């Protein structure tokens, strides 16, 4: 579908993009209704009024989990003695299959700057950090230039717009770990420590970065904020007739005709995304599987392609919506090799804190290597299944290992024939010792 | 054996100004030393620790936790080819085989000339244009195995 | 506070966590990363029990007893089959990379890892692949270092750094190649480094002075004395 | 015995004149061969390094990956 008319009413995030894929700087951004929501927020709205406005707009988190943003902002302490607060932008985006934040920050940096400004004013957060991955050189350059332009234009720094709100925005480039995207591990990596996640409670809203109240939000959530405050609650609730309010960046990748990213309302079915926007599979390819929201989501089949891309609709199907960036797997891809690659990523991106991930993902990796080489033995599939069952939520310290075992569980559930075809050798981990008769178990 | 230059120390202190705690500039200090010297040598750990006022074991734990902070010497150009699932579907194995045939090295090793270091990196966040490669600061997408012996020849 | 463990009623301190409250009652829950003097961090995932919402609940949920408060009216099960299977699985995951070292290990007969391996009932190996190995460091004349035996329970760094205030011991690395030691070879600088031989549940940090003239714990003649 | 070092052998002629001579030291016990278990070597299985066997050279052992290595 080339005929995409990106009006600001239906495409609040991508209507001011440019055809040559060039970044929109401060003059062009303010020409196309820039910092209107920030002006309204900082000249005619209380911070609690903004928090309640975002809560009434129903803005959920765009970083995969779908937690409500207004409820997260309302969990900040009501003490007036805690005024050293921090806002963090999770620009890490280390999940395989996820490329939305790169587009948003390379081409519209001032949208992120305005969203950080509005969210910091709502949270009464004196300081803001953009935790960005180190592989995004152009996004870092564009964000630093946008921050410099907003600072010289009076939109950042001391006494913004004459209200008296002081806000300083920094860009922190990471050093390449997938676990750094997890918000408590993100806080640990921001503090100059090893990025081990933290147990919750306490949540970062009460004790976050350097012990202060801290709110971590994804890039796309903070890009959703300025349109909410520039158009209103009823406009954000009246663009989609679904329980998930607002629009979402969705797109199919991998052996499709037009891989890319498009802004679509919630409740859009995955089949029409794949057929109209992605163009379907390429020539001589048969669609066999797909992942809805990145490497940490369960595989779904052709029958699940008709489901709307919502949190609850895909949650009921045995998966989760995730980042809503789907990946298509054709019939030429062996599922054992694909899950082997996924589990190698998840095993080597472990942080090493807790036993089941650290010592059970490598066992699953070695089993999958054996099944890919055809050297599988009986009990390997049962071992994979009990690794899936014992790496679920609550068994491990953070959510990295449940997201690791979701593709393994789904692929064993659907494409079990390949995993059973990997097994060719009899089971043996004990060799013969010359003078000792073995205990011949049955 | 190691001594921080004046520009390195000034950049490290400037990064220390941006945080509540001077410990929070450890990753930036390691990246500054790596940018100036190609990698982080052994004396640099104690130098960074002495500047930041944190123990050298904390600096070493940070430097060995993060894969982009190099702790062994590397080549002049670090090839970082993507390894994740979407580039697996788009065929990164042909790219890896082409790189290993052209450079005659396994991943994680350096050529005898000291020109290239081959590394399998994580997902580069460019999955719709896969397979992806990242030489020192440049991302190259839409890779084909026949374009490698031309792509590698403009990094002298 | 009142807790119900396996249908039996106990009166505990509500400011305690469930692991220390149940160990004070004489109940046996396996654990590695918890120490009474160091607090709870929930790393090793060994102390799992099954917590129920109320008395008339049967499904329950596996919780870490070291990270769970012993609040009033709590319902847990230690001998639940799911909890026992998970604890045995944690021991098995630790056993996958552990070296075949007990006869030539100074910790043998005095090893918390041996005790918890036997306590969970894990005695059958089905892992068939390779074991990760590590180089050792020279930690000085008092502490001998054997990094193969590590189960990554983080007790050494928590004691030495957070408790004792030492600066030259740390954790380095990542996913399953975590290394606990000094940044380089040299003598451990803390005046309280010798407590690592009892803090470490395995034989990584061992009494080198004892190791020169080693004998097992059952062969010792002990007495209570004053330093 | 976890190394198959100590073994009971088919031999019964052990009478003595003095009871003190029934205390056998190591030079009275150490034979010049493997006995009833001809091939088992405990040290080929143990992870502890000795002469002729470095770290990673035991059975079912991978080579030690240095913490400073470049591979993730
Ligand atoms: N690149 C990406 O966008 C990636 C996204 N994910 C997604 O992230 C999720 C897992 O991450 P988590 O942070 O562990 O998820 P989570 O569900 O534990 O929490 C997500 C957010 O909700 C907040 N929250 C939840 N319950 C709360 C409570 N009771 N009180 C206060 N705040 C509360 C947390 O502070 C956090 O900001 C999954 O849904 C996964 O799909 C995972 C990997 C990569
Ligand atoms: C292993 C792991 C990796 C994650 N990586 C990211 C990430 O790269 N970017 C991101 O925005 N959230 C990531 N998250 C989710 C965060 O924990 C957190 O929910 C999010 O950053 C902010 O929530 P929000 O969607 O309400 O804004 C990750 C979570 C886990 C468990
Ligand atoms: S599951 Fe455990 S070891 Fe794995 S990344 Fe999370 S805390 Fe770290
Ligand atoms: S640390 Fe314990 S289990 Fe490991 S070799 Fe020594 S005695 Fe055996
Ligand atoms: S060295 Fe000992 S105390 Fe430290 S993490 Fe390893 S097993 Fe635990
Ligand atoms: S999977 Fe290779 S760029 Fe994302
Ligand atoms: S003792 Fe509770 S998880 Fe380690």
């Amino acid at each position: 579908m080339k005929n995409i008319i990106r009006t600001p009413e239906t495409h609040p995030l991508t209507w001011r993009l440019r055809d040559d894929k060039q970044p929109v700087w401060l003059d062009e951004y303010r020409s196309k209704n820039g910092y209107e929501g920030a002006r309204k927020a900082l000249t005619g709205l209380s911070p609690d009024e903004i928090v309640n406005q975002v809560k009434d707009a129903g803005l959920k988190g765009r970083g995969g989990a779908g937690f409500s943003t207004g409820l997260k902002w309302s969990l900040m302490p009501k003490d007036e003695s805690m005024n050293i607060r921090y806002l963090l932008c999770n620009a890490d985006e280390m999940e395989p299959g996820t490329y939305k934040d790169r587009l948003l920050m390379e081409q519209l940096p001032h949208l992120l700057v305005e969203g950080m400004l509005i969210s910091a004013f709502a949270l009464k957060a004196y300081r803001g950090y953009i935790f960005l991955r180190g592989e995004y050189i152009e996004a870092a350059v564009n964000l630093r230039r946008a921050i410099a332009e907003a600072t010289e234009a009076g939109l950042l720094g001391k006494n913004i717009m004459g209200t008296g709100f002081d806000f300083e925005l920094f860009v922190h480039t990471g050093a390449g770990r997938y676990i750094c995207g997890e918000e408590t591990a993100l806080i640990n990596s921001l503090e100059g420590r090893r990025a081990n996640p933290r147990s919750k409670p306490p949540f970062p809203a009460t004790s976050g970065a350097w012990g202060k109240p801290t709110c971590v939000n994804n890039v796309e959530t903070l890009c959703n904020v300025p349109a909410i405050l520039a158009n209103g609650v009823e406009w954000y609730q009246n663009i989609s007739k679904s329980k998930d309010a607002g629009t979402k960046l969705m797109g199919f990748s991998g052996r499709v005709k037009n891989p890319g990213l498009w802004e679509l309302p919630f409740g859009t079915t995955a089949r029409e995304i794949l057929e109209d926007y992605a163009g379907g599979m390429r020539d001589g390819l048969k669609f066999k599987a797909w992942q809805p929201g990145g490497a940490g989501t369960d595989f779904l089949t052709e029958a699940h392609l008709d489901l709307p891309m919502e949190f609850e609709s895909i949650g009921k199907a045995g998966s989760r919506l995730g980042t809503a960036l789907a990946m298509a797997v054709d019939h030429e891809i062996n599922m054992v090799s694909l899950v082997r690659n996924l589990e190698e990523f998840f095993a080597r991106e472990s942080c090493g804190w807790c036993t089941p991930c650290r010592d059970g993902l490598p066992w699953s990796v070695k089993i999958l290597r054996a099944l890919e080489r055809g050297e599988g033995q009986p009990g390997d599939i049962e071992t994979l299944e009990q690794l899936c069952r014992f790496l679920g939520p609550g068994k491990t310290f953070c959510a990295h290992a449940p997201g690791a075992v979701e593709p393994l569980q789904s692929a064993i559930k659907y494409f079990r024939e390949e995993f059973e075809a990997g097994i060719k050798q009899p089971f043996s981990n004990t060799h013969l010792i010359n003078g000792i008769q073995p205990n011949l178990l049955k | 054996a190691f001594e921080l230059s004046a520009a390195e120390r000034e950049a490290i202190e400037h990064e220390m100004h941006h945080y509540e705690d001077p410990r929070a500039a450890s990753i930036e200090a390691l990246k500054i030393v790596q940018k100036q010297r190609g990698w982080v040598p052994d004396g640099a750990i104690h130098a960074i620790a002495d500047v930041l006022g944190i123990p050298a074991s904390d600096v070493e734990g940070v430097a060995t936790f993060y894969s982009q902070i190099f702790r062994q010497p590397v080549g002049r150009h670090v090839i970082r080819y993507c390894d994740s699932v979407v580039c697996h579907i788009n065929g990164y194995q042909g790219i890896q085989a082409a790189l290993e045939k052209k450079l005659n090295i396994k991943p994680g090793q350096t050529t005898f000339d000291g020109r290239f270091t081959l590394l399998p990196t994580c997902c580069l966040g460019n999955c719709d244009k896969g397979p992806n490669m990242m030489i020192d600061e440049d991302t190259h997408a839409h890779l084909t195995p026949e374009a490698i012996p031309e792509l590698l020849e403009r990094y002298k | 506070a009142t807790i119900h463990v396996d249908g039996k009623e106990y009166e505990v301190n509500g400011a305690d966590n469930l692991l220390e409250a149940c160990l004070s009652l004489g109940l046996d829950i396996p654990y590695f990363c918890w120490h009474p003097a160091l607090g709870s961090v929930g790393a090793c995932r060994q102390c799992a029990v099954k917590q129920y919402q109320n008395a008339e609940d049967t499904r329950g949920r596996l919780v870490m007893s070291c990270m769970t408060p012993a609040s009033d009216g709590t319902f847990i099960s230690i001998d639940d089959e799911e909890a026992k299977q998970f604890r045995e699985s944690v021991v098995e995951w630790l056993m996958t990379n552990h070296p075949h070292d007990c006869p030539v290990c100074e910790e043998g007969g005095n090893c918390h890892l041996q005790d918890m391996t036997v306590m969970t009932g894990h005695s059958f190996r089905r892992y068939r692949f390779t074991k990760r190995t590590h180089r050792n460091q020279d930690l000085g004349p008092f502490i001998s270092h054997e990094m193969n035996r590590c189960i990554a329970c983080y007790r050494c760094v928590r004691y030495y750094k957070d408790y004792a205030g030492g600066t030259d011991l740390g954790v380095y690395g990542a996913h399953d190649n975590v290394y606990f030691g000094r940044p380089e070879d040299g003598t451990l600088e803390s005046e309280f480094s010798g407590n690592l031989v009892e803090i470490c549940p395995t034989g990584v940090f061992t009494d080198k002075t004892h190791s020169e003239r080693y004998n097992r714990k059952w062969d010792m003649q002990f007495a209570p004395s004053i330093c | 015995c976890p190394t198959t070092a100590i073994q009971l052998t088919p031999d019964f002629e052990m009478g003595e004149y003095k009871r003190q001579d029934l205390v056998y030291e190591k030079e009275d016990l150490l034979i010049s061969g493997p006995g009833k278990y001809p091939e088992y070597n405990f040290y080929r299985m143990a992870g502890m390094a000795i002469d002729g066997k470095d770290k990673g050279e035991a059975e079912n052992e991978a080579k030690p990956i240095d913490v400073k290595s470049l591979l993730p």
